[PDB]
C-alpha cells in the first residue's frame, strides 16, 4: 500500500468521512495499485457509518435533455452559498427544473424513508414535442463526494440513448441505513419542494377534523414533495405533543345530550312566555361557559420542547403571541396586537407564511431526535412563487430572514417581484431566456428596485402607453430641441407640473435646464 | 477615446521578448510569478493616466485586480507594444462567461460578438479607431442631451481621414466602433447624464466665477473620466466658448 | 428603494454621509470607495455622482 | 352588532341596501332591509318579459383559488 494510503487511512481515523469513502472507492476498485479487499472495505464502510457529523447535502448541478421545454440546460447551483433565485419570465420555464428536482428528489426521499425502490419518471405529456431523448440528470453532492443519477424515458417505437442508472443515490440510502442502527439519533437530510398550491391553506376542514402515532424520525419524509403546506399534519402534531401533561369531557358529552333533546325543544317551544324557564336556561348557558372555561384553563399553563418550534413562526410575522388551541368547539387562537382572535380568520398571506414556517419546522424537529438546536437541520427546500401573498415589506425580508432562521438548508426558489429579488447577490441568481441560461450583471446585492427591474426583467419604470408618460417624453424632446419656450413647452410644463407637483425629481431637473437655457439668451442678445 | 501617448520601449518586456521569441501573453503573465506582468501594467496604465481605453471610467488606483490588459486584434502580436491596451473590467469577473449581453461595455462585449458574429480577420485596425493613432483633438462623437447616448458627427468625420483609409468611409467606421464597442449601455449613458446634471446644477446661480471655477477644474489640470463627454458639453455650450475666449469678463 | 438592512447598504449610507462631512479622504473613503466600487460596477449613478462632488470640493480646498 | 350598507347606481338612480346581523343573546338593534334591490330585480325582470333580449349586468368575483 503506498503512503497516500495510510495518510488517507490517518485522515480518516480524526472523524472524516470524506477519506472513509475515498478509500471505500479504492478497495472497491484497483485505484493507486490498492489489492481488492472487501473486509477493509466493510471496515471503512463501518467507521463511515459513525462519521457523518453533518455535510450539507446539497444538488449541485443538473441536466436536462428534452424535457419540458428545453434542450439542453447544464447548470451549476451554488454551493458555497446556500441560495438561489430563479429569476426567468412567465412562460420561460421557472417551475420546469423545480419539477424535474422534485421528480428526481422522490426518488431520494423514498430510499431514505421506505425500502424498496419506488420512483417517478417523465410522463408523456412531459417529453418535448419533437423528439423523444428525455433524461434527467442532477448530480447531488455530500460532505466531499457526489453520487450521479438519471432518470430517462424512451418512446416504445424508438431506442434512443437514455440508459436510466440510478446507481448512486443506492450507495446514498446504504450508507445511511448502516448509519441509522448504530445510535438512533441521527441528522437525516430533509426533502420538501412546496407548489403555489399553499394558496388553498389552512382551514376548517383540517381543523374541525382533529377529533397514537410516537412522530418516528421516518414519518417527517411521508406527504412532503407533494406541494403543499398541510396545515392538517401540523395541527396534529400540536395536540399529540401537548397531549402528553377525562370527567369534564364525560360532562359535556352529558349536556350535550340532555340539553338537545326534543322533549326539551317541544316544550320549549310550546310555552314561549317561560321566563322563569328562562332564568334557569340561562344558568344552563352560564354553566356551559364556566366549564368551557375551566377546560381551556386547564391548558394555557405550560408547554414543552414545542417553544423551540414555535418561536420559529413568531419571527416572520411580527406582532404574533400566545399561539394555543381551543378545548371549546376546536379552533387554534392567536393573539395579534393584544386581540386574541382565532387562525381561520387570519390574513390569506399571514396564513400562507404561517403553515409554510410551520411545516417546515415540523418536518426539521421530527428528523432531529435530540440536539440542543434542532431547528437548523440539513435538508433540501424549494419554494414555487415565494411572492405570491406578501405586501414588499415582506418581500425584501423574507429571505435575509428565511436564511437566518433555518441556516444549513438549500431554497432554490422562483420570484416574480424585484423587490425579493434583490437581496441575494449577483452572482446567485439564475436568468432563463427565451432558450438559454443567463446570469445577472453586478451590482444586485443592495440596487435600487428600478435598476433592478430596468436591467433583469426588461420592464420600463415608466409605463411606455400611458398619456402622461408620452407627454413628458415629448416635453423632454421639446426642452432639448432649442425651443425651450415655444409655447408648447409652456403648455406642457404647465400640464406636467399641476398633475406631478412641483417637487419631484424629474420635473426639478428639466425645469432646471429650462432656466439654464433662459440665462443663456440673456449675454447674447448684443451679438 | 481621449487618446494617448505611447512612451518609449520598456526593458523587461524586451527581455522576457528575448528568452521566447514565439509566446503567448499567458506566459508572459505566469513567467516570474507574473512580476513583470504587473510591472508592464503599472507601465502601460501609467502611460494612459488610470483612465479607461474605450469605456472612460475611473480605473482604481489601489487595487490592480480591476484592471484587465487586452490586445487591440484578437489574440507574435502577443508581444508588440502596439497592440497592448488597458480596459475595464467590462461588468465581468463576477461570472466567468454565462453573462446576459446587451449590459456589457468595455471588451468582453467586444469578445462577445467576436464568437457570436464568427469574425475570421481579427485585425480591427481599420475597421474601428485605434486610440493610439487618434488626433489630439477630435470633434466626432457627440451625443443627445436627452439619452446620453453618442453618436457620429457627418461633418468633421467628412474632413478626416483614419487608419489610411479613405475618408469618405470615415463615418462609417465611427459607426462600426459605436456597433463592436457597445458604447451606448445604460451604465455609460446613465453616467453621462449625471454628468450633464452636475454641469448644469452650478449654472442655476449664473454666478459666471464658479462657472469659471468648474471651466478651469475640467479643461485645465489631469484628464479625468469621461473627458470626451466634458469636452462636448463644454464646446457644445455658447456660454462656456465665449468664457473661454475672453467674450465675458467677471 | 434600497434595503433597509444589508450590509452593502450601510456601507453605502456610511459612504455618503462621510462625503458631505469630515474624513472625505482619510483612512476610511478611500476603502469604502473601493469596496463599492468593486460591486455595483464602477459605473452607476450614485457613485458618479459622490465621486464628481468629492473632486469637486477636493479642489476647492 | 354589525351592519353592511350597499348603495347601487343605475343611470343616476340609487337603489338603498343594509344587511345586518345581532347576537342571539340581544334584542336584535339593527334589522335587514332590502328596498331597492327588490326593485331593481322588478325592472329587470319586466324588462325581460316584454323583450327577451334585454341586456343584464354581471356579478361575479374571482377569489385567489382561481390558482389551480
Ligand atoms: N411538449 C412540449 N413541447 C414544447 N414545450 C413544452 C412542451 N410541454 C410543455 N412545454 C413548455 O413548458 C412551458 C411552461 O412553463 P413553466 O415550466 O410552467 O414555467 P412558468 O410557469 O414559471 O412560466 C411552456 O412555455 C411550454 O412551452
Amino acid at each position: 500500500l503506498p503512503s497516500r494510503i495510510t495518510k488517507l487511512i490517518k485522515k480518516s481515523e480524526s472523524g472524516d468521512f470524506a477519506s472513509s469513502y475515498q478509500l471505500y472507492k479504492v478497495f472497491g476498485s484497483k485505484e493507486y495499485g490498492v489489492e481488492p479487499d472487501e473486509k477493509m472495505s466493510d471496515y471503512f464502510k463501518e467507521l463511515s457509518a459513525k462519521q457523518l457529523e453533518g455535510g450539507q447535502l446539497r444538488v449541485a448541478d443538473i441536466h436536462l435533455e428534452n424535457y419540458k421545454g428545453f434542450e439542453s440546460l447544464i447548470m451549476d447551483f451554488s454551493m458555497k452559498k446556500n441560495s438561489t433565485i430563479l429569476v426567468g419570465n412567465n412562460g420561460c420555464g421557472k417551475s420546469t427544473i423545480l419539477d424535474a428536482i422534485q421528480k428526481g428528489l422522490t426518488h431520494l426521499s423514498s430510499r431514505l424513508s421506505t425500502r424498496s425502490h419506488n420512483g417517478d419518471g417523465i410522463e408523456k405529456h412531459e417529453l418535448r414535442k419533437g423528439q423523444n431523448y428525455a433524461s434527467i440528470a442532477i448530480n447531488y453532492d455530500y460532505m466531499g463526494i457526489r453520487f450521479p443519477m438519471i432518470i430517462a424515458t424512451t418512446e416504445p417505437g424508438y431506442e434512443d440513448r437514455a440508459k436510466s442508472n440510478y446507481s448512486g443515490i443506492n450507495e446514498l440510502g446504504s450508507i445511511f441505513k448502516t448509519a441509522h442502527s448504530i445510535n438512533p439519533n441521527v441528522s437525516f437530510p430533509l426533502i420538501a419542494m412546496y407548489t403555489v398550491e399553499r394558496a388553498n391553506d389552512v382551514s376548517t376542514r383540517d381543523i374541525e377534523n382533529s377529533e397514537a402515532q410516537i412522530w418516528d424520525k421516518f414519518k417527517a419524509y411521508n406527504k412532503s414533495l407533494t406541494g403543499k403546506a398541510d396545515f392538517k399534519l401540523f395541527f396534529r402534531w400540536f395536540k399529540e405533543l401537548i397531549e402528553i401533561e377525562t370527567a369534564l369531557r364525560a360532562e359535556i358529552r352529558a349536556k350535550e345530550k340532555d340539553l338537545d333533546n326534543p322533549l326539551l325543544k317541544a316544550l320549549l317551544a310550546e310555552n314561549k312566555n317561560s321566563e322563569t324557564t328562562k332564568k334557569l336556561l340561562e344558568d344552563h348557558q352560564n354553566s356551559l361557559k364556566v366549564l368551557k372555561e375551566k377546560l381551556n384553563s386547564y391548558y394555557s399553563v405550560n408547554s414543552k420542547t414545542l417553544h423551540t418550534v414555535e418561536d420559529a413562526m413568531y419571527s416572520f410575522l411580527p406582532g404574533f403571541s400566545n399561539l394555543k388551541l381551543q378545548r371549546a368547539p376546536l379552533d387554534l387562537i392567536v393573539d395579534k396586537n393584544n386581540v386574541s382572535l382565532s387562525v381561520l380568520q387570519l390574513s390569506q398571506g399571514e396564513k400562507t407564511i404561517l403553515a409554510l414556517i410551520a411545516d417546515i419546522a415540523r418536518r426539521l424537529t421530527l428528523l432531529n431526535p435530540n440536539s440542543v438546536n434542532p431547528l437548523d437541520g440539513t435538508g433540501i427546500v424549494l419554494i414555487d412563487e415565494i411572492d405570491l401573498h406578501l405586501h414588499p415589506s415582506w418581500q425584501q425580508n423574507i429571505i435575509p430572514r428565511l436564511e437566518k432562521t433555518f441556516k444549513n438548508i438549500q431554497f432554490i426558489v422562483t420570484t416574480h417581484s424585484p423587490q425579493v429579488c434583490h437581496t441575494i447577490d449577483s452572482q446567485n441568481i439564475w436568468l432563463l431566456k427565451n432558450g438559454q441560461k443567463f446570469k445577472a450583471p453586478k451590482g444586485v446585492r443592495g440596487a435600487i428596485s428600478s435598476w433592478v427591474l430596468e436591467n433583469l426583467f426588461e420592464v420600463a419604470q415608466r409605463p411606455p402607453e400611458d398619456k402622461y408618460t408620452k407627454l413628458l417624453q415629448e416635453y423632454k424632446n421639446l426642452v432639448f430641441s432649442e425651443k425651450y419656450a415655444s409655447e408648447d413647452a409652456r403648455k406642457l410644463g404647465a400640464t406636467l407640473s399641476q398633475h406631478f407637483g412641483p417637487d419631484d425629481e424629474t420635473l426639478v431637473e428639466l425645469k432646471l435646464e429650462i432656466e439654464k437655457r433662459i440665462w443663456e439668451d440673456d449675454f447674447e442678445k448684443d451679438q | 477615446l481621449k487618446r494617448i501617448n505611447k512612451t518609449a520601449e520598456d526593458q523587461f518586456l524586451i527581455n522576457f521578448k528575448a528568452q521566447n521569441p514565439n509566446g503567448t501573453w499567458d506566459e508572459f503573465r505566469n513567467h516570474e510569478q507574473g512580476i513583470l506582468y504587473k510591472r508592464l501594467k503599472q507601465h502601460i496604465c501609467n502611460d494612459q493616466m488610470y483612465l479607461c481605453a474605450y469605456c472612460e471610467i475611473d480605473l482604481d488606483r489601489e487595487n490592480e485586480h480591476e484592471i484587465k490588459v487586452e490586445h487591440f486584434k484578437s489574440k507574435n502580436w502577443h508581444l508588440e507594444w502596439s497592440n497592448l491596451l488597458a480596459v475595464c473590467l467590462g461588468g465581468t469577473n463576477t461570472g466567468d462567461d454565462f453573462e446576459l449581453p446587451a449590459n456589457l461595455s468595455c471588451d468582453s462585449y467586444k469578445s462577445h460578438y467576436e464568437d457570436k458574429n464568427k469574425i475570421n480577420d481579427k485585425d480591427w485596425t481599420g475597421k474601428i479607431l485605434l486610440p493610439l493613432t487618434l488626433p489630439d483633438a477630435h470633434n466626432f462623437f457627440t451625443f443627445e442631451k436627452v439619452t446620453g447616448k453618442l453618436l457620429p458627427n457627418e461633418s468633421y468625420c467628412n474632413t478626416i481621414s483614419i487608419d489610411g483609409k479613405p475618408a469618405a468611409e470615415t463615418l462609417s467606421i465611427v459607426t462600426k466602433t459605436i456597433e463592436v464597442l457597445n458604447l451606448n449601455c445604460s451604465r455609460l449613458n446613465n453616467a453621462r447624464r449625471k454628468l450633464l446634471f452636475h454641469f448644469n446644477n452650478c449654472a442655476r446661480e449664473r454666478n459666471l466665477r464658479k462657472l469659471h471655477n468648474l471651466l478651469l477644474q475640467w479643461n485645465q489640470g489631469e484628464p479625468k473620466f469621461f473627458q470626451t463627454t466634458r469636452d462636448i458639453i463644454i464646446r457644445d455650450d455658447r456660454i462656456c466658448q465665449g468664457l473661454l475666449n475672453g467674450t465675458i469678463r467677471y
